[PDB]
RNA sequence: GCUACCUAAGAACAGCUAAAAGAGCACACCCGUCUAUGUAGCAAAAUAGUGGGAAGAUUUAUAGGUAGAGGCGACAAACCUA
RNA sequence: CCUCCGCAUAAGCCUGCGUCAGCUGACAAUUAACAGCCCAAUAUCUACAAUCAACCAACAAGUCAUUAUUACCCUCACUGUCAACCCAACACAGGCAUGCUCAUAAGGAAAGGUUAAAAAAAGUAAAAGGAACUCGGCAAAUCUUACCCCGCCUGUUUACCAAAAACAUCACCUCUAGCAUCACCAGUAUUAGAGGCACCGCCUUCCUUAAAUAGGGAUGGCUCCACGAGGGUUCAGCUG
RNA sequence: ACCUCGAUGUUGGAUCAGGACAUCCCGAUGGUGCAGCCGCUAUUAAAGGUUCGUUUGUUCAACGAUUAAAGUCCUACGUGAUCUGAGUUCAGACCGGAGUAAUCCAGGUCGGUUUCUAUCUACUUUAAUUCCUCCCUGUACGAAAGGACAAGAGAAAUAAGG
């Protein structure tokens, strides 16, 4: 019985799980956009927002700066994270991390997910998007906005 | 007051930049050594 | 235990020829309008991802010989600029990142 | 514990069934003989 | 070339306590009390923990010797290439 | 993140992750100072350990030496030098001597991806109780008393189901032997061999529990000082 | 001495229990040397339940404390491809005894390897019971001592389901 249960069973244990995250999160504020298997993705995109967020709490906050010092292995990242990245967000409440799927990998088919920072530099995703608004559907229901807003 | 941890590689980690600082911190007990005879000791205790 | 009796082929047949282990035929299989290959609908296209990787990998070379060592990450924003191409007014106060091939047209 | 028997040491090797051991004794001869007789190509170890 | 015993000439035994010990605690090392796993196994006898000895009748590398109505044996009818 | 290790020598194997192009073929490589490979005879020398060798201490008495003559001008040959390696039918969790490193500067990766069903293994935590479990406190947790049976004790044994009360053991006892050039022994009755036994020493119904088929007490034979992964009983604590 | 000696030791215990009723308790009745309470005996009833400890392999038994009761059996003396091996069974060794000895023992004791990845069958979510207390009531019954039913209420315990 997992009812309840949040987080993944990963790695050799709960530390051992804790460090693939840091990895995989030091990755992503390395490169701003990382491939890897779904679910660590999925469990570190957590772990991204809150460290976005406590960037967002300031360089001068101790806290803050013990956390991302725990969580960046590469300390250069550190001056990164608290000058670049929670300033980019300084405007956003939250959702600063975009996770998409990917292809299975081809050595063991496993699933594999795409996870960025919103607004790198680096070139965009091809992101999903919706139908065109003048499809034949997308018109029908503007007909049907229209007609809406005119009656009442 | 932004106390920003040194930027330097990691102790224990496999990496070319983890192998040079341990490599500065065996130096660093040499250099702490007070005596000849232990400064010696450790610079030679190791047969390659 | 050890097995009483061969199980015949027509048991077998039975068994490994079950519509549960037929493998399931996929319906979410779209065609990408970008290039026209096939993904799914849920799954990034396949082509268009390698694209972004391969010019994600190019860029990040040229950021690796822009830093020039290990431990070297800005403290700036970063802005790629191709050929033909100069920064902006925006662009100012950001590291520079040159690539010789012109501007890609997906990339924007 | 045990099918390691062989703790090879070519020292022992040549003093237990070297050809000129063989040869020191009479049953050795035959020994060889036989090997010959049959045609191995290792009539000594 | 395993193992039983022996011959020649070698090697090992931290640290502490006691002093000159077939002494005590305890590494390396040797062994294999009990438990669990394993039982076509990692293994044709092992793994983990626990445990006995650990300066001695100790452990051990090298070469040699004793051969089957025999050897060797601190007798377990033990060992002498599973 | 781990470090059992690691680097060399020895032993063993013998090209066994060097390059190239398709595991296979070709190409390349280990360069002696290190090590091995020695000595002209004939006689003749050599009692006094080692232990920091100095006090001191011994016993099991121990690893290190030349001389006297006669001969004697050619000097640097040969061989090992690689590796991710050997013995276990295997890229085997085993076996493998030595010197340094005593945790490393060297060497490594427990997780193919996902989920977190049962059963199973290992581990951590547990209300109150604390052996009521059980053949037995096996295991786990703690760091714990006292006493019996056996064996004096250290050791040895059925390699692979028994490590013990069995074998051995100092000590004691019995029997045999008056002696040299291959053991006994280069010894001689205080010696040697075969054997027994086992140090030494000495002589001649009640208690425990509430409950108890458990435990303890009212020449040989006694005698438990010490010791024991031996077999029983037990206070207290401890704990799934 | 009829199947099985061309890999099933056995006894206890753990776990799960299926079943019979010749019923230990709870239910309904007849008789009684049944005034009442205790009981004894017989008919009917197998839905439910039928304890924990000390010694000891021990089933059993004795003992301690309880219970409404601590039922008799069958199920390969149920179940060991689910577990244990405590007695018992091989190799070791003792005491006692037999034997010239090798050895032996229905005796006592210390130790002693318990494998299997499930092919087939079968199966894997199917309205509770009892004790105690109070009331009736220290009422009926009885001379007293004792002491009831039925019905009702309250408390618990177990079992099922959450
Ligand atoms: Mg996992
Ligand atoms: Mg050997
Ligand atoms: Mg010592
Ligand atoms: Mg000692
Ligand atoms: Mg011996
Ligand atoms: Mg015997
Ligand atoms: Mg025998
Ligand atoms: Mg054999
Ligand atoms: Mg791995
Ligand atoms: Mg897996
Ligand atoms: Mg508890
Ligand atoms: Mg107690
Ligand atoms: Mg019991
Ligand atoms: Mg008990
Ligand atoms: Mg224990
Ligand atoms: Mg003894
Ligand atoms: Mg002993
Ligand atoms: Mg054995
Ligand atoms: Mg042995
Ligand atoms: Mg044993
Ligand atoms: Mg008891
Ligand atoms: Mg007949
Ligand atoms: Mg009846
Ligand atoms: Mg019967
Ligand atoms: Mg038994
Ligand atoms: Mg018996
Ligand atoms: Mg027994
Ligand atoms: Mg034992
Ligand atoms: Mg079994
Ligand atoms: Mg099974
Ligand atoms: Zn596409």
């Amino acid at each position: 019985i997992s009812h309840g249960r949040v987080f993944r069973r990963m790695g050799l244990g709960p530390e051992s799980r804790i460090h693939l995250l840091r990895n995989l999160l030091t990755g992503l504020v390395r490169h701003e956009r990382i491939e890897a298997p779904w679910a660590r993705v999925d469990e570190m995109r957590g772990y991204a927002e809150k460290l976005i967020d406590y960037g967002k709490l300031g360089d001068t906050n101790e806290r803050a700066m013990r956390m991302a010092d725990f969580w960046l292995t590469e300390k250069d990242l550190i001056p990164k994270l608290f000058q670049v990245l929670a300033p980019r967000y300084k405007d956003q409440t939250g959702g600063y991390t975009r996770m998409l799927q990917i292809p299975n990998r081809s050595l063991d088919r496993a699933k594999m997910a795409v996870i960025e920072y919103k607004g790198n530099c680096l070139p965009p995703l091809p992101l999903p998007r919706r139908d065109s608004h003048l499809t034949l559907l997308n018109q029908l229901l503007q007909g049907l906005r229209q007609d809406l807003r005119q009656s009442q | 007051v932004a106390r920003y941890p040194p930027i330097v590689a990691s102790m224990t980690a496999d990496s070319k930049a983890a192998r040079l600082r341990r490599i500065e911190r065996w130096q660093a007990t040499v250099h702490a050594a007070e005596s000849v005879d232990e400064k010696l000791r450790i610079l030679t205790k190791m047969q390659f | 235990a050890a097995p009483k009796n061969r199980r015949t082929i027509e048991v077998n047949r039975c068994r490994r020829r079950n519509p549960q282990k037929l493998i399931k035929v996929k319906n979410n299989i779209d065609v990408c309008p970008e290039c026209g290959h096939l993904k799914q609908k849920h799954v990034l296209c396949a082509y268009c991802y390698e694209k972004v990787c391969k010019e994600t990998a190019e860029i990040r070379r040229q950021i690796g010989k822009q830093e020039g060592g290990p431990f070297k990450a800005p403290t700036i924003e970063t802005v790629v600029l191709y050929t033909g191409e100069t920064p902006s007014e925006q662009d100012q106060g950001k590291r520079i990142i040159e690539r010789d091939r012109k501007r890609p047209s997906w990339f924007t | 514990a045990r099918g390691n028997e062989y703790q090879p040491s070519n020292i022992k090797r040549k003093n237990k069934h070297g050809w000129v051991r063989r040869l020191s004794t009479p049953a050795g001869v035959q020994v060889i003989l036989r090997r010959m007789l049959k045609g191995r190509k290792s009539l000594s170890h």
